[PDB]
């Protein structure tokens, strides 16, 4: 009857429907979900435990997306603040969102960017002196300094 | 295992020819079948493709066994002639990948279908395997779908939007090419440099 | 009898509509949808997950279709917000689909006005030297920017 008890089986109620929205995709058996959202100006949070089939591994976008369904099925949660664990290890990173995963990040980065311009070369001078004849490899420095400008 | 319960099920629609063994994990189909089989048994079966048509070096031998029933099982597909397969082992955690080499047919090309077949087909063979981490090559071309990262979303757009350039400039000067040299007598590549900050001005 | 008790079964039962709605189409086994609203100023949000018949796979225009249903059926509800998830993977690149939409809606054009410049070419330069005696590939630049400009 009083509100707060009506606020906390709406919880319950989500959790459930979350939970049984998840097992629906092929590689889980199951999962649960915990939810905390602040009554009176701080994000909510969410919490997923995933119980995953053993033949299979899941993937990077299988994490994004879990991330993207929990983050939009509730209204002020942001996607950083999912946290997705397995049985063995947590598949989520963010300790320091601004820092070290940032970083790693950049490496990735200038990694894709190696990774294309190899490809290129490689792909032009096959065909003149053959197919496994050549090799490269390729470094890039990159720019990360946020920089402003004006001129009168 | 339960998914086997859900693959029996699919069979007993086509034709209905299998030998169940003992052991729950293994099933027997005449291999003639089971070429064509085992690219349904892909878009339903997850965990190894279980269907067998009719201490280092170990490991090694089955490594090299799989590796070639793989390209058995690649090279019956319609657009292919012949395929291989490589299978790549965490050294020391490590991620394992695959790659897979496939010469196709020359007038006939792959599908996004038949990627994603292929690419399940590779990641559930082998236990273990993230399906991002297979990485499929040909000859000449590279046909693939994976293009992303943990690095700022911003950057993969840009990315892409430069890759997208690219593909339609040289596709225009393929295009205009070909008809006088010859169909495959021409490759291009092509790089461009694009701009990505905001600018103003103002004259009076 | 509470108001959030009746907004709560409103939101269940556009929920099902909205289900029932998505199942018509073809290709598609079954879906369900879940929705959030800030009761009290941020854009609501909406997730979909779909399971999907084995033998199609589903297309970019159809990706446009269902995120205009479901943007479409809530008034709030913009069509960025909405993020869709198949059984393996997230048939949506909504995380910066911001920067990646102008620019291809201008590469898509720019092949537009190309391609009738073509045919108009090959159509005038057919009936005279034969059907298949003639190719014509045409590349233009476009002006993209805002300007403005008053004289006295």
């Amino acid at each position: 009857i009083s509100q707060f008890s009506e606020q906390v089986n709406y919880q319950r109620a989500l959790e459930g429907e979350l939970a049984r929205t998840i097992e629906t995709l092929g590689p889980v058996k199951s999962a649960r979900v915990h939810l905390a959202m602040p009554k009176p100006q701080k994000s909510p949070s969410a919490s997923v435990t995933v119980t995953l089939e053993p033949g299979r591994a899941l993937d990077e976008g299988q994490i994004s997306a879990v991330v993207h369904l929990v983050s939009s099925a509730v209204a002020g949660l942001p996607p950083g603040n999912v946290t997705l664990v397995d049985q063995s290890g947590h598949l989520l990173t963010q300790s320091n969102t601004s820092g070290r995963d940032l970083n790693d990040a950049q490496l990735k980065f200038a990694n894709d960017v190696e990774s294309r311009i190899q490809r290129r070369i490689e792909a032009i001078l096959s065909p003149i002196v053959g197919n496994g004849n050549v090799h490269a490899q390729v470094t890039a420095q990159l720019d990360f300094a946020n920089k402003e400008q004006t001129e009168e | 295992d339960q998914d086997g319960g859900a693959i029996v099920a699919q069979l007993t629609q086509m034709n209905i020819p299998y030998r169940f063994a003992n052991g729950s994990g293994a099933i027997e189909v005449p291999a003639d079948k089971v070429h064509e089989l085992r690219l349904r048994l892909a878009q339903q079966g997850l965990p190894k493709g279980g269907a067998v048509g009719f201490q280092f070096s170990e490991q090694v031998n089955y490594q090299r066994a799989l590796e070639g029933e793989l390209a058995r099982t690649i090279e019956t597909l319609g657009p292919v002639k012949s395929a291989r397969v490589h299978l790549a082992m965490p050294k020391p955690q490590k991620s394992p990948s695959a790659s897979v080499t496939v010469t196709l047919e020359p007038g006939r090309a792959l599908d996004e279908g038949q990627i994603s077949a292929v690419v399940h087909l590779v990641s559930s063979a082998v236990a273990g395997l993230p399906p991002g981490n297979v990485t499929l090559v040909d000859q000449s071309g590279h046909l693939l779908t994976q293009s992303n990262t943990s690095g700022r979303d911003l950057n993969d757009a840009q990315l892409k939007f430069a890759n997208d350039v690219e593909s339609r400039i040289q596709r225009r000067i393929e295009a205009i090419l070909s008809p006088i040299v010859g169909n495959g007598n021409v490759h291009a590549q092509v790089t461009a440099q694009l701009d990505f900050a905001n600018k103003e001005q103002t004259e009076e």
